[PDB]
């Protein structure tokens, strides 16, 4: 019943400028402030800045003061969070919230987030490669240069959950993404079993699936 | 204008334990004090407002202290689903987070299970190639790996991830990724990888030779 809908995950280049909207709903708009609060991949809660969205009053942290402009529509009870030159260090999860300030001061309600990649780099589906056995055995899958996040790797469609780590994806200097999906599976089977990785990457509309053979 | 101080960075703990962590103030910033938990992947979720005010549908396990530069949450018992990240953050004028403080769970020291992967041949047709390290099921978090190629210590040209803790063991998993070219790595001959962590008595060396 409340909800504070966030604009989809966004890719921006280099220098360019973001709008992140946040569409409230299911309690009056005017009566609470919206913050946005964003958190990059190994980085803590960043707070940007408040907004009153009965007056349009803003009130920023003094790291985004000249970037970001915060502004808000109440005919359709909509907040917008606008930043500008973003770089690569702007990449992360922005998230709007519902505040209610002054006589008491906290953040109660949270959006879903919307991601914010900030790079020049095309859309590109994963070259997928084997990562081959070497009382238990070790096999993977090794996927390579992707962009953007994320991608999704399941074993055997999936009847193999156990055992398995996909690891967090790492950025490369290429500004290609990077994992590697392990499984331990019993030494016997590789005599027996066939161990396919299902990579799928949706925001290429890429489906990979390679065979892990010893 | 004000900064906020969060101890410790990083906490373990058992399910019934007590937790304590502070948040310490530059300046005086009196009741305006609120407490988060964070897990991955989700929104914050406030549990303490105003320093010592329990958020409702907040569970009593929770409280905060203090006023003016020093603030403490703690956890009375610590139960298996208050493992996450907590932020303090300041309600005044600028409402800065604390750095986090995350509180993760306590175990048995487990060594590394240790495999290395050399490339495939598809990949090395692509001019290529990566040389996979994995360290499996280890604890603590704190780990050591090092890339020696032909006995020769390699450093800063290799990305790692760590998993989070697992969800039925506790423990942490570790992969290590050397990138080389085909034509380089075509230059050498022995790959190796050797890790140091403390339910190890001595480094482990897991290693392979190009040719065979």
């Amino acid at each position: 019943e409340f909800q504070l809908v966030e604009s989809g995950a966004e890719v921006k280049k280099p220098g360019a400028s973001v709008k992140v909207s946040c569409k409230a709903s299911g309690y009056s708009f005017t009566s609470y402030y919206v913050h946005w609060v964003r958190e990059a991949p190994g980085e803590g809660l960043e707070w940007m800045g408040m907004i009153n969205p009965s007056d349009g009053s803003t009130y920023y942290a003094q790291r985004f003061q000249p970037r970001v402009t915060m502004t808000r529509d109440t005919s359709t009870t909509t907040v917008f969070m606008e930043m500008s030159g973003l770089r690569s260090e702007d990449t992360a999860v922005y998230y709007c919230a519902r505040g209610v300030v002054g006589a008491t001061n906290e953040i109660d309600f949270w959006g879903q987030g919307t991601t914010v990649t900030v790079s020049s780099a095309s859309f590109k589906g994963p070259s997928v490669f084997p990562l081959a056995p070497s009382g238990t055995a070790a096999l993977g899958c090794l996927v390579k240069d992707y962009f953007p996040e994320p991608v999704t790797v399941s074993w055997n469609s999936g009847a193999l959950t156990s055992g398995v780590h996909t690891f967090p994806a790492v950025l490369q200097s290429s500004g290609l993404y990077s994992l590697s999906s392990v499984v331990t599976v019993p030494s016997s089977s590789l005599g027996t079993q066939t161990y396919i990785c299902n990579v799928n990457h949706k925001p290429s509309n890429t489906k990979v699936d390679k065979k892990v053979e010893p | 204008d004000i900064r906020l101080t969060q101890s410790p960075s990083s906490l373990s703990a058992s399910v019934g334990d007590r937790v304590t962590i502070t948040c310490r103030a530059s300046q005086s910033i009196s009741n305006y004090l609120n407490w988060y938990q964070k897990k991955p992947g989700q929104a914050p979720k406030l549990l303490i407002y105003a320093a010592t005010s329990l958020q409702s549908g907040v569970p009593s396990r929770f409280s905060g202290s203090g006023s003016g530069t020093d603030f403490t949450l703690t956890i009375s018992s610590v139960q298996p689903e208050d493992f996450a990240t907590y932020y303090c953050q300041k309600t005044l004028r600028t409402w800065t987070f604390g750095q986090g403080t995350k509180v993760e769970i306590k175990r048995t020291a487990a060594a590394p299970s240790v495999f290395i992967f050399p490339p495939s041949d598809e990949q090395l047709k692509s001019g290529t190639a990566s040389v996979v390290c994995l360290l499996n099921n280890f604890y603590p978090r704190e780990a050591k790996v090092q890339w020696k190629v032909d006995n020769a210590l390699q450093s800063g040209n290799s990305q790692e991830s760590v998993t989070e803790q697992d969800s039925k063991d506790s423990t942490y998993s570790l992969s290590s990724t050397l990138t080389l070219s085909k034509a380089d790595y075509e230059k050498h001959k022995v790959y190796a990888c050797e890790v140091t962590h403390q339910g190890l008595s001595s480094p482990v060396t897991k290693s392979f030779n190009r040719g065979e």
